[PDB]
């Protein structure tokens, strides 16, 4: 890898730097090659991986929306022919945006999964495979996409049997897993009464635990209690 | 479209 | 150029979904791939490529200023050393930037300047040329500064004297060639002075001829004017 | 930070 022959921490400087400057894909970049020295990851540095690649992905999946949905205009009833290029470019970014996932998939697989044994290490990497199968989801069509669908649903699983036996039912980990496994319940597996059971369970039993919380704490807590509750106004 | 978690969890 | 073998119509119509998705890299790139066909480009073509370069320089340097700052912050009395990652990060992003001047510059000179005739081709693409100059001078130091800047004003200073005997002082090109030129002299040339006689004068001849302009054209104009307004609020 | 024109032009 281009990131070879540059020191672990200051990969991790420099992905701090691209952070600051809104340079995303090359906190990525950084973030993968500090990755890549074998070393596992402290709690800091899997949040500078997930918010790199987040940002990335983030920007790809918008763009692949726009362009779907010209798309699908472009194949109605009375629209013109306007060849290819729709397609060939709606083709393209999806392409780049399966990299990006595939990529993070196998950051994940080679082999921080396998090495994290804390309950939130092993929940915060777990979650992220979940995720990036979720986005690969989002695109997905044919064969395999039931495949695909399937690997997200299981990652998400044993993410959410980790955190219930490990971690208590307010730790942002486990709220923002809960949150994410309802996101696909709701938007790619086609069962929105399981996200909304889901949700709800998630927030009130969050609810009941917030007295044990500094103040601080309660603040991580309740932002992502906060989206909980806006995704149930949503789907309600 | 519906809220997913934010990158960055402690 | 991997744009060799897609159609020019093509090209056009990718960088326009391109806009829309907000992918100003892959815009650039189609629209490097349209001007290397070597025909001329019609005046909605010329603004989708500065539309793409602007965007994708606007991109880095906001981000050599972030990190610049910072570097500036670290090379202060009593800041700590922190080694030589924030200077290689900026010298990274630097260098990009610096490659698509570059490249801009070349497109310019390869062959679209020499085959611009008409007023508000020759005009555009002049302007574009001092401000990818002037782009280069924002982060040039030592020996060639002074020619970088000299380059920025020669080209400024040919499309300013084209703009004055060819176009009405309201034109929107020849509006934004001198609000850009002002930027030249507050920002590169230290000359505040200058840069508020040229916005002054230029705002106040625009004004004189606005009768002469259709509802829409009025828009355009006064759009423009309104930032020349803005830049002497700010300057006096 | 002075403003600089728009990239599109008419
Ligand atoms: N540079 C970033 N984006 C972040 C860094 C950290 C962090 C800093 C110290 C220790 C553990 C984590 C975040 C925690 C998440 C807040 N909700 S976010
Ligand atoms: N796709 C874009 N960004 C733009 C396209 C055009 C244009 C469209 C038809 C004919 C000439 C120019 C712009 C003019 C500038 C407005 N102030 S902007």
């Amino acid at each position: 890898g281009a990131m070879g022959s540059m020191e672990r921490a200051s990969l991790i400087q420099k992905a701090k730097l691209a952070e600051q400057a809104e340079r995303y894909e090359d906190m990525a970049a950084f973030m993968k090659g500090a990755v890549e020295k074998g070393e596992e990851l402290s709690c800091e540095e899997r949040n500078l991986l997930s918010v790199a690649y987040k940002n990335v992905v983030g920007g790809q999946r918008a763009a692949w929306r726009v362009l779907s949905s010209i798309e699908q205009k472009s194949n109605e009833e009375g629209s013109e022919e306007k060849g290819p290029e729709v397609r060939e470019y709606r083709e393209k970014v999806e392409t780049e945006l399966q990299g990006v996932c595939d990529t993070v998939l196998g950051l994940l697989d080679s082999h921080l999964i396998k090495e994290a044994g804390d309950a939130e290490s092993r929940v915060f990497y777990l979650k992220m495979k979940g995720d990036y199968y979720r986005y690969l989801a989002e695109v997905a069509t044919g064969d395999d996409k039931k495949r695909i669908i399937d690997s997200a649903r299981s990652a998400y699983q044993e993410a959410m049997d980790i955190s219930k036996k490990e971690m208590p039912p307010t730790n942002p980990i486990r709220l923002g897993l809960a949150l994410n496994f309802s996101v696909f319940h709701y938007e790619i597996a086609n069962s929105p009464e399981e996200a909304i059971s889901l949700a709800k369970t998630t927030f009130d039993e969050a609810m009941a635990d917030l007295h044990t919380l500094s103040e601080d704490s309660y603040k991580d807590s309740t932002l992502i209690m906060q989206l909980l509750r806006d995704n149930l106004t949503l789907w309600t | 479209r519906s809220h997913s978690s934010p990158a960055s969890l402690q």
